[PDB]
């Protein structure tokens, strides 16, 4: 459950990414398939080479995906309905995948965004990413 | 556990780099303040009530220099993780009863600061040779 | 996050818990002292015996907070505030205990209401005490 | 792990009146329910789309007679479990990559199963024998 003071941190931290959000969004991927590699089982279609246009490309639908999480942050079972029928009916992705890939995207921030990434705005974005987390690995229609 | 050479060298040459009296005390601070429930293991600690009174409490940073050091001790001895953390398994699981996923937040909370500290150098295959070092040490302090 | 059809198969299954739920609740919590004994550390002022009038006691103020979650089920944050305060902020309890718990009222209810613990009601239940355990070992004040 | 003489007692006493026609395929069958994640190493295993789909479907059951027998072996040899599973433990972490969280909640799906089986004969001294034998069981599955 966020609070008022988290959904602020979220807002204001996910602002300044901005256009970089492809970028990050990719960059937490990368991460995710070099520091955990099992996760590289859920996209055998992909191709997860350095720098692959592809990744790039998936990157940016996640980070677009985050920021519609954001703009929807009070009701994300609605917003996210239809990631949470790829991710939840039809991926069956294991909830720990969602632990890896929200862990490397605070690693990401946390090294392109030091002066925003405070104590308290960690703590509110991993709660958020979380929340996204549940969201999108629960069956709830 | 199965660091490559590569790795080795990587991950030494970042850590001599590591500010020794900040970044144990950030990881610490920053399990208290985005694992709230841990404060209760610190109850003898103080004000732990803020962020900032967590981050600034002087006995957060004594005690997370120690943890920095077991840190330290981990990767000198990658080989034998279990007989060098043997007795602060001891510790932390018959007298204080933490549970393991906590050592396994508090190893990605690491992770976080080092990224904070190192910017574009915390790359992502250094970041996996790291996430290999702190699974280790987390494994090796829940073997019981 | 809760589908329609959970919420229906909880209100139905708490439904058949009618007077007992004070009796199950100090069972679960039998259950989970002698289960996993370091949940005993949060209760030092409590008398764990078995039997104990003061489990029986504290079993009926779980078992009313659930009934009162199962009715505020789509309002919880607002309704259970209180015992967030608690639990959150006051106890620091370690959510893995809420986990513990949790297993052991399933195991309390499948052992009691057989005809009733279904695999699809089993399966709600554990969505809906999930969600419980979210609300009290989050911050959102 | 460490049972004490009469908690091996009361443990075999309940084992030898499990139906192993059921039982296990029970556990399996709510696993695929209650954490339906779990499904997607079933993939071969036909139609998991509904609950009765799942608990009726004839390989859940026979699937689910296989991994009671396995904790039948753990249960004589619970001084080796790291040995008896030794060959599971490859092939679910090393072929399936199984994360080891799901062995914890199958164990525990399996209490819930025994519990529903037995009603009140399933008291809280035999609950907690049983929790120290699934969590030595899950502890081996995942020793490798
Ligand atoms: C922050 C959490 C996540 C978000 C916001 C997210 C978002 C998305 C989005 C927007 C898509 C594209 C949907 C579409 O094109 O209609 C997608 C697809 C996909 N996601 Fe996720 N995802 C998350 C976590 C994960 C994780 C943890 C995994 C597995 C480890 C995963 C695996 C996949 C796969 C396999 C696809 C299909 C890719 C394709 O066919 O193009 N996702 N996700
Ligand atoms: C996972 C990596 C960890 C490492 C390397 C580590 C290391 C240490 C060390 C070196 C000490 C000092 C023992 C001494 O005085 O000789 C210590 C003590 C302690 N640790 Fe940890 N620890 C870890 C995780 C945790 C976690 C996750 C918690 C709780 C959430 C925790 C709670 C404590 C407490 C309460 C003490 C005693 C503090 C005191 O006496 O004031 N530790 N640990
Ligand atoms: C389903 C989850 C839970 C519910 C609904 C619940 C509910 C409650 C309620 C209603 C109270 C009494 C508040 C009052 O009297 O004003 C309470 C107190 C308390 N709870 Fe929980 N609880 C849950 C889980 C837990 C867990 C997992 C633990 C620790 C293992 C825990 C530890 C405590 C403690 C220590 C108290 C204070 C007892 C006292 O001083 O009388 N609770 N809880
Ligand atoms: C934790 C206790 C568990 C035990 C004792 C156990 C035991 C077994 C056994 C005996 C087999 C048969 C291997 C053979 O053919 O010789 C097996 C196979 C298998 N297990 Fe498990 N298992 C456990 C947990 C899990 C979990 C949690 C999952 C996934 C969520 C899983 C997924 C599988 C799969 C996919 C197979 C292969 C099935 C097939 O294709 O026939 N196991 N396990």
């Amino acid at each position: 459950v966020l609070s008022p003071a988290d959904k602020t941190n979220v807002k204001a931290a996910w602002g300044k990414v901005g256009a970089h959000a492809g970028e990050y969004g990719a960059e937490a991927l990368e991460r995710m398939f070099l520091s955990f590699p099992t996760t590289k089982t859920y996209f055998p279609h992909f191709d997860l080479s350095h720098g692959s246009a592809q990744v790039k490309g998936h990157g940016k639908k996640v980070a677009d995906a985050l920021t519609n999480a954001v703009a929807h942050v009070d009701d994300m079972p609605n917003a996210l309905s239809a990631l949470s029928d790829l991710h939840a009916h039809k991926l069956r992705v294991d909830p720990v995948n969602f632990k890896l890939l929200s862990h490397c995207l605070l690693v990401t921030l946390a090294a392109h965004l030091p002066a925003e990434f405070t104590p308290a705005v960690h703590a509110s974005l991993d709660k958020f990413l979380a929340s996204v987390s549940t969201v999108l690995t629960s069956k709830y229609r | 556990v199965h660091l490559t050479p590569a790795e080795k060298s990587a991950v030494t040459a970042l850590w001599g780099k590591v500010n020794v009296d900040e970044v144990g005390g950030e990881a610490l601070g920053r399990l208290l303040v985005v694992y709230p429930w841990t404060q209760r293991f610190f109850e003898s600690f103080g004000d732990l009530s803020t962020p900032d009174a967590v981050m600034g409490n002087p006995k957060v940073k004594a005690h997370g220099k120690k943890v920095l050091g077991a840190f330290s001790d981990g990767l000198a001895h990658l080989d034998n993780l279990k007989g060098t953390f043997a007795t602060l398994s001891e510790l932390h699981c018959d007298k204080l009863h933490v549970d393991p996923e906590n050592f396994r937040l508090l190893g990605n909370v690491l992770v976080c600061v080092l990224a904070h500290h190192f910017g574009k150098e915390f790359t992502p295959p250094v970041q996996a040779a790291y996430q290999k070092v702190v699974a280790g040490v987390a494994n090796a302090l829940a073997h019981k």
